[PDB]
RNA sequence: GAAUGUUACCGCAAUAGUAAUUGAACUUAGUACGAGAGGAACAGUUCAUUCGGAUAAUUGGUUUUUGCGGCUGUCUGAUCA
RNA sequence: GUGAACAGCCUCUAGUUGAUAGAAUAAUGUAGAUAAGGGAAGUCGGCAAAAUAGAUCCGUAACUUCGGGAUAAGGAUUGGC
C-alpha cells in the first residue's frame, strides 16, 4: 500500500559508489576531442582555490526585473603557481589498460616532486631518477630514439607537470603531478611542444586568451560518520517519542529481502570530488601583477589580497586566476581545471565583461574600506604608531 | 499567477503562509482580512505554498465590514514588510501587513490605497502602481 | 500619430514609459518592437535612449516638467545623467534635488501653465519646482482622492477627464485650469485615465483597448 | 455577441460511450485470490462493487443539461433555430430525453446502493455486474437513439449564427441568383469554401459595417421568408418568418434591372401581413440597377412602397446602384440612420 | 561624485547588506551596516551614547 | 587488514546499478484563418516551483575561547583585581 | 545577611573530598538551551514546551440561598543613593 500515494523522496540518494577520499586527487576520465585545425593547445590545467569576493559587474544580459544594473553575485579567483613542464610523456588511444613506453622526464628536478614519492622526507637520501639522469651523459641511445617512436606509433599526449611549493603559501611543501592532454596539428607537434619547453613558465600570450569557457574540479570536504538525519533528511520525532526523536524513518522494505540499496543512512557527507563546467575567464593575473583592484569608479591604485585571510593560506603570491562564477568543494587542496569539452549550449557566452568596483576589504569581519591606507589617514598620528 | 502581470518575476521566499491575519489599510473601511487559502506552487511534499509580493490569492472579510462574509475575492499583497531577496545586496522592509479590495471576478477595486507599497508589487501588477501613493 | 499596440501586454503605457512633451525619455523597455513605431515619425532632436532609475521600470512616477526642466529624485543614483546629458541640449537640472518621497507622478500632472499637486505634505523642496517650472501651482483635491496623475491629463488643447467625478467639480476649475473639462468612460471602463495614455505636443500614443467614443475624444477636443 | 450555445462539450452516443461495456468486461473479469491465508481468501470483492457503483455514477446525466437553455427562458425565436433541427419535439426531447436520461442516472445509483448489500463471493459479485452492464445496455439503446439526433444537432451549431436582440441590430436581406456577386458581397467578405448550406442555392452571406462607434449587423434566411406561413407546412420559410418577427430595422430588397421578366404583382399583396407587426421597426427599399427601367411596369409598380398609395407610412425610398460602385457608403449609411432617430433617441 | 557615509551608525562602509527599517510616512537613515540594524530596534540613542561622530563634534580633539 | 620482493606517485574502466522535472511571460504577433462576438504553434533571448548532489566572501540562525561590558543576593574589614 | 516568612541561594563554626580514571567529542539517546516571518498548518485529544505570575494602589460583570464569585481579565506602580 502507501501512505498517501507513495510521496516524494528525501531519503532520495544521488551517489551509487561515493566512499572517502583516498587520494586528493580526483577521478579524470573525461578529455576533450583532438582538433587537427587549431594550433597545440592544452585540454587541463592546475590551480588552488583562494575564496570568493563581492565584484559590481553592470548586467548587459536582458534581465526580467533587473538588466544594466549594479547588481551582484558570487566569483572565485583560483590562485595558479608557475606550472613548470618536467616531464613529456605519449600515448595512443584507451583499449583495455596503459599501452607505451616512451616516458621522458628531465634531470634538474627541484624539491617538491622528490617528497611524493617518499612520506618520511629525512630518510630520501635526494637521489631520485639516478639511473635516468646518466642517460644523458651518453648520446642518448635511449632518450633521441624514444621520440621517434611518439612522432609515428602515437595519438595523445598527457603531459606529466606539477606546482611550486616553495612560493605558495598552501602549507603543504610538495607539488602535485597530475596529467595535462594537449591537441594540435598532426601527431608529431605534440611530443616536440613540452620537449622544448623545459624550466618554464605558463604562457599568456600563446594558448590562454581573453573570457575563455573552462571547467573547475576540486575536493569535497567531509563531516565524519554522518547518518541519514542529517546526510540525506530525515524527520524530527517530538519529546514525546521515547529512545529517540531523530531516528531514521522506519523503512519497512522487502522489495527483494536483500534490503534496497536507498535505505541508506550513515556514510560520508561530501569528502569525495566534484565537476563543473561552464564558466568564463575574467582576467588573468600574474605574481608580480600589481594594481589588482582596477575600480572604474574610484580610481585607486590597490590590489586584491584579502585583508582577513580565509582558511589556510596566506597574502597573495602567485599566479591569480579570476573565473566566472563559483567551484563545488572545498578549497586547501589540489584543484584541476579543464578546458572546453566540445560546442557546449553555453547560453551566456554572448555576454562579455563589463567589471568595475572590486571588493579586497575584510573577508574575516565586516566589510569596511578597502585600503588600508585609508584608515590610517582618516585616523591620523594619535599615541600608538604614526 | 498570470491575471495581468509584467512577466514572472522573482519569487522571493517570504513568510506568509496559509492562516495569516493579513490587515487592512487603503479605501476601505475594512479592519483586517484573513486569508484562509495561500498557495502559488505545485509538485512539494508537505509544505503550505507562501505567497511572494505580487500573488493573487483569495481572502476573506472578518472585521471591518460583516456585509461581505463568507465569500471569495482576490487580494493582491502590496504591502511586504519583509527582507526580500534580489542581487544587489538592499533587504528593505516595512512594518505593518497588506490588505487590499478587490471585486469578485479577476481584477481589482481599490483605488486610494494609502500607505507605503513596495516597488516590486508595483513592477509586476500595473494595477497595483496605477493605484497607490507613497512608493516605498 | 495616434497609434495603438499591446507593449508587453499593459495597456496602461503611462505607467512604464513616458514620452511628455518636454523630451523623448524611453525606458529600458522598446527594442527594435518601439522603433518600428516611431520610425518616420521621430528620430529628430529627441531620440529614444533607454535609461532606468532607481532600479525600476518605471519613468512616469519621478518628475513632470512643462517643455524645458527635468528634475530628479535623491533616491536614485547619477549613473544616468553622466552619459545622457550629451544628447540634450539643456533641460535636465544636474542639481541635487532633495526628494520626500518617491512617486511623482500621480501627484503632480505635466503641461506648461497648468499644475496641480494633492495636498499632504509640506512646502520645501516643492517651492523649487514651481519656481524652474515657472507655474502658479495652486493644490486642490479631487473628490477626496490622492491620485490625479490616472483620473486626469490635460494639455495645450483639451484634457480627458476621469468619468467618475462630480458635476461642481467640472465647472469650478475651468476657467483656472483653462480646459473645457469633459467627463466620459475611457479604455473599456477602466478605473485609470491618464495612467492608460500620454498626451504629447504632436503625437498622441494611446492603447487598443481604448473604444471608439473614447478614441474620438482626442480627434475632436484636441483637435489633432 | 451571443446566447448560451457553442459551449458544451462533445458527447459520446451508444457508439462512442462503448465505456460501458468495457468496465462491464474487467468487472467480470476479476478472479483474484487474496493474500494472507488461504481459508480466508473470501474477504475482499466488496471494495470491488464500491468502485464499479462509483463509476457509472459520475458517468453522466449532468453534462447534457449543460449548454441548452430553457423551454420558457425570454424570447420564443432563441429556440426557434432548434425548431428548424430538433424541433420541439426532440426539442422537449432536448431537455425531454435530457431528464429521460437524467431521472435513468436515478434508478442507476439506486439499484447501485441497492446491491451494495454483501462483500462474501466474488463470484456472487460478476453476476452482479453482469445484471448491471444488461441495465446499463437497455437504456442508451433508444436513448443513442434522439441522442444520435444530440450529436448531430450537437456540432451543428457551428455554422448557424447568434446575434443579440438586447442591442441595435439593422435586419439586411437581399434575393440570390440576381447578381450579388458584385453587389452584396461589396460590403462583407463571405464566401462559400468548406462550409456547405442547403434550403437555397447559395449559403449565408450575412454584411457588416462599422461606422463612428455603432454596431450593426443581422443575417438573412432567404426562402422561407419570401412566402406565407401557411404555404409551408414546416421547413425553414417559416425559419424566414420567425427570423423576421426578430428584428429593430427590416430592410426589403426589390430588383427592377428586369433581369428575365421577372416583375412583382403577386408578391405585392403580401406586405400588409407583416405590417401590423412592424410598431416599431423601420422601412427601407433598395432597387439595384437604376437605369435601364422601361416605361412598360414602371406606372404599376410604382404604387407599393414607392409612392404614397398603399400600405405605407411615408418614408425615404433610395433609387441607385452598388454594383458601379455609385455612392455605396451614401446608400449603406442612409439605412440606419432612421433608428438612431428612433428607438435610440427616445431610449 | 559623492563618498557613501552611514546615518544612524556614521561610519562609511558598503552601501548595500541594507536590512533597513523604514518610518512607513516619512523617510529613514540608511544604513551601513546589519549591525545598525539591531541598534535602532532596541531604540537606542545615538546621542547620549558613544558610536557616531556627531559627538566627537562637541568634544574637540586637538590633542 | 593477510597479498604471491616491497612501498609511494601517475593511467586504462568490465560487470552490476543509474537521476532532474514542469509551467508562465516578453519578441516574432493585437499574427495565419474567419460573417460577427473571438483567437495558436516552430526558432532565438530572459525566469520561477519541487527533489538529489555542494558551497560560507555577504545575510540570517547558533555562541565552551563559559570573551568584553553592565547588573542582583552573599563573602574575603573595605576598594581595585 | 536579603526577604512577608522558618523556602531557595551565599557566608561562618562543626561534620567532608569512598561511588573507576585518563585521552577523544562522527552519527543515533534521558533531563535541561536558544531561533526573523506566519501564530494552532502536526496529533484521537489544550498532550509537550514557552509566555503571563508576588506585594501595594486603582478597577472588577452576569448568576446565586449574600458564608460567595474575587488575589477576575485588560493597566499602572517596584532597585540603589
Amino acid at each position: 500500500s502507501h501512505r498517501k500515494y507513495e510521496a516524494p523522496r528525501h531519503g532520495h540518494l544521488g551517489f551509487l559508489p561515493r566512499k572517502r577520499a583516498a587520494s586528493i586527487r580526483a577521478r579524470v576520465k573525461a578529455f576533450p576531442k583532438d582538433d587537427r585545425s587549431k594550433p597545440v593547445a592544452l585540454t587541463s590545467f592546475l590551480g588552488y582555490k583562494a575564496g570568493m569576493t563581492t565584484i559590481v559587474r553592470d548586467l548587459d544580459r536582458p534581465g526580467s526585473k533587473f538588466h544594466k544594473r549594479e547588481v551582484v553575485e558570487a566569483v572565485t579567483v583560483v590562485d595558479t603557481p608557475p606550472v613548470v613542464v618536467v616531464g613529456v610523456v605519449g600515448y595512443v588511444e584507451t583499449p583495455r589498460g596503459l599501452r607505451s613506453l616512451t616516458t621522458v622526464w628531465a634531470e634538474h628536478l627541484s624539491d617538491e616532486v622528490k617528497r611524493r614519492f617518499y612520506k618520511n622526507w629525512y630518510k630520501s637520501k635526494k637521489k631520485a631518477f639516478t639511473k635516468y639522469s646518466a642517460k644523458y651523459a651518453q648520446d642518448g641511445a635511449g632518450i633521441e630514439r624514444e621520440l621517434a617512436r611518439i612522432k609515428k606509433y602515437a595519438s595523445v599526449v598527457r603531459v606529466l607537470v606539477h606546482t611550486q611549493i616553495r612560493k605558495t603559501p598552501l602549507a603543504q611543501k610538495k607539488a602535485h603531478l597530475a596529467e595535462i592532454q594537449l591537441n594540435g596539428g598532426s601527431i608529431s607537434e605534440k611530443v616536440d611542444w613540452a620537449r622544448e619547453h623545459f624550466e618554464k613558465t605558463v604562457a599568456v600570450d600563446s594558448v590562454f586568451e581573453q573570457n575563455e569557457m573552462i571547467d573547475a574540479i576540486a575536493v569535497t570536504k567531509g563531516h565524519g560518520f554522518e547518518g541519514v538525519t542529517h546526510r540525506w533528511g530525515t524527520k524530527k520525532l517530538p519529546r514525546k517519542t521515547h529512545r529517540g526523536l531523530r531516528k531514521v524513518a522506519c523503512i519497512g522494505a522487502w522489495h527483494p529481502a536483500h534490503v534496497m540499496w536507498s535505505v541508506a543512512r550513515a556514510g560520508q557527507r561530501g569528502y569525495h570530488s566534484r565537476t563543473s563546467i561552464n564558466h568564463k575567464i575574467y582576467r588573468v593575473g600574474k605574481g608580480d601583477d600589481e594594481a589588482n583592484g582596477a575600480t572604474s569608479f574610484d580610481r585607486t591604485k590597490k590590489t586584491i589580497t584579502p585583508m582577513g585571510g580565509f582558511v589556510h593560506y596566506g597574502e597573495i603570491k602567485n599566479d591569480f586566476i579570476m573565473v566566472k562564477g563559483c567551484i563545488p568543494g572545498n578549497r586547501k587542496r589540489i584543484v584541476t581545471l579543464r578546458k572546453s569539452l566540445y560546442t557546449n549550449t553555453s547560453r551566456k557566452a554572448l555576454e562579455e565583461v563589463s567589471l568595475k568596483w572590486i571588493d579586497t576589504a575584510s573577508k574575516f569581519g565586516k566589510g569596511r574600506f578597502q585600503t588600508p591606507a585609508e584608515k590610517h589617514a582618516f585616523m591620523g598620528t594619535l599615541k600608538k604608531d604614526l | 499567477s498570470g491575471n495581468g502581470a509584467q512577466g514572472t518575476k522573482f519569487r522571493i521566499s517570504l513568510g506568509l503562509p496559509v492562516g495569516a491575519i493579513m490587515n487592512c489599510a487603503d479605501n476601505s473601511g475594512a479592519r483586517n482580512l484573513y486569508i484562509i487559502a495561500v498557495k502559488g506552487s505545485g509538485s512539494r511534499l508537505n509544505r503550505l505554498p507562501a505567497a511572494s509580493l505580487g500573488d493573487m490569492v483569495m481572502a476573506t472579510v472578518k472585521k471591518g465590514k460583516p456585509e461581505l462574509r463568507k465569500k471569495v475575492m482576490p487580494a493582491i499583497v502590496v504591502r511586504q514588510a519583509k527582507s526580500w531577496r534580489r542581487r544587489d545586496g538592499v533587504f528593505l522592509y516595512f512594518e505593518d501587513n497588506a490588505g487590499v479590495i478587490a471585486n469578485p471576478k479577476g481584477e481589482m477595486k481599490g483605488s486610494a490605497i494609502t500607505g507605503p507599497v513596495g516597488k516590486e508589487c508595483a513592477d509586476l501588477w500595473p494595477r497595483v502602481a496605477s493605484n497607490s501613493g507613497v512608493v516605498v | 500619430m495616434a497609434t495603438r499596440t499591446q507593449f508587453e501586454n499593459s495597456n496602461e503605457i503611462g505607467v512604464f514609459s513616458k514620452l511628455t512633451n518636454t523630451y523623448c525619455l524611453v525606458a529600458v523597455g522598446g527594442s527594435e518592437n518601439f522603433y518600428s513605431a516611431f520610425e518616420a515619425e521621430l528620430g529628430d532632436a529627441i531620440p529614444i535612449v533607454h535609461t532606468t532609475i532607481a532600479g525600476t521600470r518605471i519613468i512616469g512616477r519621478m518628475t513632470a516638467g512643462n517643455r524645458r526642466g527635468l528634475l530628479v529624485p535623491t533616491q536614485t543614483t547619477d549613473q544616468e545623467l553622466q552619459h545622457l546629458r550629451n544628447s540634450l541640449p539643456d533641460s535636465v537640472k544636474i542639481q541635487r534635488v532633495e526628494e520626500r518621497l518617491s512617486a511623482l507622478g500621480n501627484v503632480i500632472c505635466c503641461n506648461d501653465y497648468v499644475a496641480l499637486v494633492h495636498p499632504d505634505i509640506d512646502r520645501e523642496t516643492e517651492e523649487l519646482i514651481s519656481d524652474v517650472l515657472g507655474v502658479e501651482v495652486f493644490r486642490q483635491t479631487i473628490s477626496g482622492n490622492i491620485l490625479v496623475g490616472s483620473y486626469c491629463s490635460l494639455s495645450n488643447q483639451g484634457g480627458l477627464v476621469h468619468p467618475q467625478t462630480s458635476v461642481q467639480d467640472q465647472e469650478e476649475l475651468s476657467s483656472l485650469l483653462q480646459v473645457p473639462l469633459v467627463a466620459g468612460t475611457v479604455n473599456r471602463g477602466s478605473s485609470v485615465v491618464g495612467a492608460g495614455m500620454v498626451v504629447n505636443d504632436y503625437l498622441a500614443v494611446t492603447g487598443l483597448d481604448t473604444t471608439a467614443p473614447e478614441l474620438s475624444v482626442i480627434e475632436s477636443i484636441f483637435r489633432l | 455577441m451571443q446566447l448560451s450555445w457553442k459551449d458544451i462539450p462533445t458527447v459520446a452516443p451508444a457508439n462512442d460511450l462503448l465505456d460501458i461495456v468495457l468496465n462491464r468486461t474487467q468487472r467480470k473479469t476479476p478472479t483474484v485470490i487474496r493474500p494472507g491465508f488461504k481459508i480466508t481468501r473470501i474477504r475482499a470483492f466488496y471494495m470491488r462493487k464500491v468502485k464499479y457503483t462509483g463509476e457509472g455514477f459520475v458517468e453522466k446525466f449532468e453534462d447534457i443539461l449543460k449548454g441548452f437553455p430553457n423551454i420558457n427562458d425570454v424570447h420564443p425565436f432563441h429556440r426557434d433555430l432548434m425548431d428548424t433541427l430538433y424541433e420541439k419535439n426532440h426539442y422537449k426531447i432536448s431537455l425531454a430525453a435530457i431528464s429521460r436520461a437524467k431521472s435513468l442516472v436515478e434508478q442507476v445509483a439506486r439499484d447501485y446502493v441497492r446491491l451494495l448489500k454483501f462483500g462474501q463471493s466474488l463470484f456472487q459479485c460478476k453476476q452482479l455486474k453482469r445484471a448491471a452492464l444488461g441495465r446499463m445496455a437497455t437504456i442508451v439503446k433508444k436513448l443513442r437513439d434522439p441522442l444520435a439526433y444530440l450529436e448531430q444537432v450537437r456540432q451543428h451549431i457551428g455554422r448557424l449564427p447568434s446575434i443579440d436582440p438586447n442591442t441595435r441590430t439593422l435586419l439586411i436581406c437581399g434575393y440570390p441568383n440576381v447578381g450579388k456577386s458584385s453587389f452584396l458581397r461589396c460590403i462583407t467578405k463571405s464566401d462559400v469554401d468548406v462550409q456547405p448550406y442547403a434550403f437555397t442555392t447559395k449559403s449565408l452571406y450575412v454584411g457588416h459595417f462599422d461606422y463612428k462607434y455603432l454596431r450593426f449587423q443581422a443575417i438573412d434566411t432567404p426562402g422561407i421568408l419570401d412566402r406565407p406561413t401557411e404555404e409551408m407546412n414546416n421547413i425553414e420559410m417559416q425559419s424566414i418568418y420567425a427570423i423576421a418577427h426578430l428584428r429593430s430595422c427590416v430592410l426589403y430588397f426589390m430588383d427592377l434591372s428586369e433581369q428575365c421578366g421577372f416583375t412583382i404583382e403577386a408578391q405585392v399583396k403580401l406586405f400588409h401581413s407583416i405590417k401590423p407587426l412592424f410598431a416599431n421597426k423601420s422601412v427601407m427599399v433598395v432597387i439595384n440597377k437604376t437605369d435601364i427601367i422601361r416605361p412598360e411596369d414602371l406606372d404599376e409598380e410604382r404604387a407599393q412602397l414607392l409612392e404614397s398609395v398603399k400600405e405605407v407610412p411615408g418614408v425615404e425610398i433610395m433609387t441607385s446602384s452598388c454594383q458601379l460602385e455609385e455612392n455605396v457608403m451614401e446608400v449603406r449609411n442612409k439605412a440606419c440612420e432612421k433608428l438612431l432617430a428612433s428607438r435610440i433617441e427616445n431610449k | 561624485m559623492r563618498i557613501y557615509q552611514c546615518h544612524f551608525c556614521s561610519s562609511p562602509c558598503y552601501p548595500g547588506h541594507g536590512i533597513m527599517f523604514v518610518r512607513n510616512d516619512a523617510k529613514e537613515f540608511r544604513f551601513c551596516r546589519s549591525k545598525c540594524h539591531k541598534a535602532f530596534k532596541q531604540r537606542r540613542n545615538p546621542r547620549k551614547l558613544k558610536w557616531t561622530k556627531a559627538f566627537r563634534k562637541a568634544a574637540g580633539k586637538e590633542l
